[PDB]
RNA sequence: AAGG
RNA sequence: AAGGUAAGUAU
């Protein structure tokens, strides 16, 4: 949670976004503090290095960086957007909003799994990609 | 344009045309009709393309299509006349529509004393006219008829009309004279 | 200097060019292309409908000096247009 | 302008509206988490001898 | 330092030009007009609970408005007294008991009253003028219901006779016992 | 009676019942009054309708 | 290309 | 009330 890079002004974000190139820029928006975000921070982290050749992870603080709460819709305790060659890559997660993850994961390969997907499909030319998982329902039985 | 002219007031406390429901109002900023012949049109204009009506309606069909004589309602609205002008489309004669439009657009907002005091001695006219049902279909109907709907019809030509006050409450007051009929 | 709104004297053909086909080409510009054209404008539009409310959109009006205000008419005109249109018929 | 003063003028009532048991309540509340920060200190606490050493 | 009532028509006034948001001309200062506006559901619930009862015409109810019309509340508690409140509805019940059982067809309301593109009516130009209808109200016996005739089917009944009541502010009733055995036959349904 | 009647009766009792037992003291408070502040600001005006 |  | 947005390029 706290070994992820971190951007501390909107510009920052801005750049970090335009800067990747062959890479799917992951960023959470949230609060390092939050417990939702520490869950979502510890899985980011735990997968840091594997998918460190296909997507680059950094985190930023909502209201340190407030300039994107408006844009992004950034009203929730955890956010995680994809980015891919400066393009919003949106995912159908099943969830109803195909924009960004909202809640929190715990399985690391569920999260790798995403951004793979997220990394074709982006790479392919595409602004929405379909998720192998769906997320209507949480599977608890 | 599509909003209401500068220059003119509110009427009912509401915007001039919003005396139209917003489905039938969106439905006829969309028509060909408004469109075309109606994109500007002062006072000279609107008579001049109210002799061209051929009948006085709603909205007709399965989908909610005006007739021309509802856009030129909501484009006296929109672009509001003078209560004279309004008396001069009346105080024809000779053409028919042209004194219902004058009529209609003054139920819709004048005032409850103009209600009567105005359309009231229309009564005198009995000239055949057609009307345009919501089904498309066209029925003759006549003048005094038409007076009578938007004297005392609440909804006509698929229009709400504001309330008025009732005739006997009006002169019970006394400041208004009795109707006195021809007959 | 934008003159008020003034009603369109002519009409529109929007059907003038039904069933009609029109080949377009590379070299072909937007003036011969399929559809509506504004010269005023300089703009294409495929529908009747869209043409429409271009040709009463403001920038129409504005690159013909005009504004989309229009002007508040008078009792002697009106009375005048309804003795010539009675006279006419 | 105004309509900071407007927004402070809500806020101020709005916290006036707030004072029927706000120091009842927040004193009911720190005397509840030291109630319940003795079974249970702080995570940090914990550490507070072995961090001395350091 | 007191806040004055303001006439009835100023009020009338506001509502009456401000109505639609699209006007620009008061659109300069809108968070005056919008911070006043969460307190929406407090307005019902004071309207709501002032409702006037059945044996009352037409009732004045103080009200505090909003300087831009943006809400309007009734500031009153529908104080009554319990003994004069249980007789005014065991009366009401005995009259509406003898219209069903004397009205031989009874004409339901049709909800709702209105249509839906109908805009709520203005108060000057239609209820103001109108005289109101003849409200629900029990025949009262000069003989035997003389000792609360008077002011029976009042709105807060002896609100101004100190003898009865601490004040204005209808806390306290001190009554006799001829009116409370008169409240009590009235009441035994 | 019918049978609704009946169920109605008892489910009155019912929330007689329940409003009874989980009744609990009101919570001592400092009088503040919303309408009473109201007043004192600049944006509210008082009158009789 | 048109709408607030 | 939702878990029912194709991603676009043109005008």
């Amino acid at each position: 949670s706290y070994m992820l890079p971190h951007l501390h002004n909107g510009w920052q974000v801005d750049q970090a976004i335009l800067s990747e190139e062959d890479r799917v820029v992951v960023i959470r928006f949230g609060h390092d503090w939050d417990p939702t975000c520490m869950k979502m921070d510890e899985v980011l982290y735990s997968i840091a290095e594997k998918v460190k050749n296909f997507a680059v992870i950094y985190l930023v603080d909502i209201t340190e960086v407030p300039d994107f709460n408006k844009m992004y819709e950034l009203y929730d305790p955890c956010t995680v957007m994809f980015f891919f060659r400066n393009k919003h890559i949106m995912i159908d997660l099943g969830t109803g909003n195909n924009n960004k993850i909202n809640w929190a994961m715990e399985d690391k390969q569920e999260m790798v799994d995403i951004i793979e997907t997220v990394y074709r499909g982006a790479r392919k030319g595409r602004g929405l990609v379909v998720s192998p998982k769906d997320y209507s329902t949480k599977y608890r039985y | 344009a599509n909003r209401t002219v500068k220059d003119a007031h509110s009427i009912h406390g509401t915007n001039p045309q919003y005396l139209v429901e917003k489905i039938i109002r969106t439905r006829i900023y969309e028509s060909k009709y408004w469109k075309e012949e109606c994109f500007g049109l002062t006072a000279e204009l609107v008579v001049d393309k109210a002799m061209e009506l051929r009948f006085v309606g709603g909205v007709y069909g399965g989908n909610i299509k005006p007739t021309p004589f509802l856009c030129l309602t909501l484009k006296m609205l929109q672009i509001q006349p003078e209560k004279d002008i309004i008396v001069e489309f009346i105080k024809n004669e000779d053409f028919k529509y042209v004194r219902m439009l004058g009529a209609l657009y003054m139920r819709l907002t004048g005032t409850a004393i103009d209600c009567y005091k105005y359309l009231e001695p229309l009564y005198n006219d009995y000239r055949k006219i057609k009307s345009q049902n919501r089904n498309g279909e066209f029925e003759l109907m006549h003048v005094d008829e038409f007076i009578d709907e938007l004297l005392h019809s609440e909804r006509v030509c698929d229009i709400i009309l504001p309330r008025l006050q009732k005739r006997y409450v009006l002169e019970e007051a006394e400041q208004l004279e009795p109707r006195v009929s021809a007959l | 200097k934008r003159e008020l709104l003034r009603h369109r004297d002519y009409k529109v053909d929007l059907e003038s060019k039904l069933g009609k086909t029109i080949v377009i080409t590379k070299t072909t510009p937007q003036s011969e292309m399929g559809g509506y054209y504004c010269n005023v404008c300089d703009c294409v539009v495929k529908d009747s409908i869209n043409f429409l409310d271009h040709i009463n959109g403001k920038k129409h009006q504005r690159n013909l000096g005009m504004s989309m205000r229009v002007e508040r008419s008078t009792l002697d005109q009106v009375k005048k247009r309804f003795e010539v249109n009675k006279k006419k018929m | 302008k105004d309509d900071e003063e407007a927004d402070a003028i809500y806020a101020a009532l709005d916290k006036r509206m707030d004072e029927r048991r706000k120091e009842r309540r927040e004193q009911r509340e720190k005397e509840e988490i030291e109630k319940y920060r003795m079974e249970r200190p702080k995570i940090q606490q914990q550490f507070s001898d072995l961090k001395r050493k350091l | 330092a007191q806040k004055e009532d303001m006439p009835p028509e100023h009020v009338r006034k506001i509502i009456r030009d401000h109505g639609d948001m699209t006007n620009r001309k008061f659109r300069h200062d809108k968070r005056v007009y919008l911070g006043a506006l969460k307190y929406m559901p407090h307005a019902v619930l004071k309207l709501l609970e002032n409702m006037p009862m059945p044996w009352e015409q037409i009732r004045d109810v103080p009200v505090l408005y909003h300087i831009t019309g943006a809400i309007s509340f009734v500031n009153e508690i529908p104080w009554v007294i319990e003994p004069v409140y249980i007789s005014q509805w065991g009366s009401m019940w005995i009259m509406m008991r003898r219209e069903k059982r004397d009205r031989r067809h009874f004409k339901r309301m049709r909800f709702p009253p209105f249509d839906d593109e109908e805009p709520p009516l203005d108060y000057a130009d239609n209820i103001l003028d109108v005289e109101p209808l003849e409200a629900i109200q029990l025949e009262l016996d000069p003989e035997e219901d003389a000792p609360v005739l008077d002011w029976f089917y009042d709105h807060q009944p002896l609100r101004d006779s100190r003898k009865y009541v601490n004040g204005s502010t209808y806390q306290r009733w001190q009554f006799t016992l001829p009116m409370m055995s008169t409240l009590y036959r009235l009441a035994n349904q | 009676q019918p049978v609704k009647v009946r169920v109605s009766y008892q489910k009155l009792l019912k929330y007689y019942v329940l409003n009874a037992l989980k009744h609990r003291p009101p919570k001592a408070q400092k009088k503040r009054y919303l309408f009473r502040s109201f007043k004192a600001t600049k944006f509210f005006q008082s009158t009789k309708l």
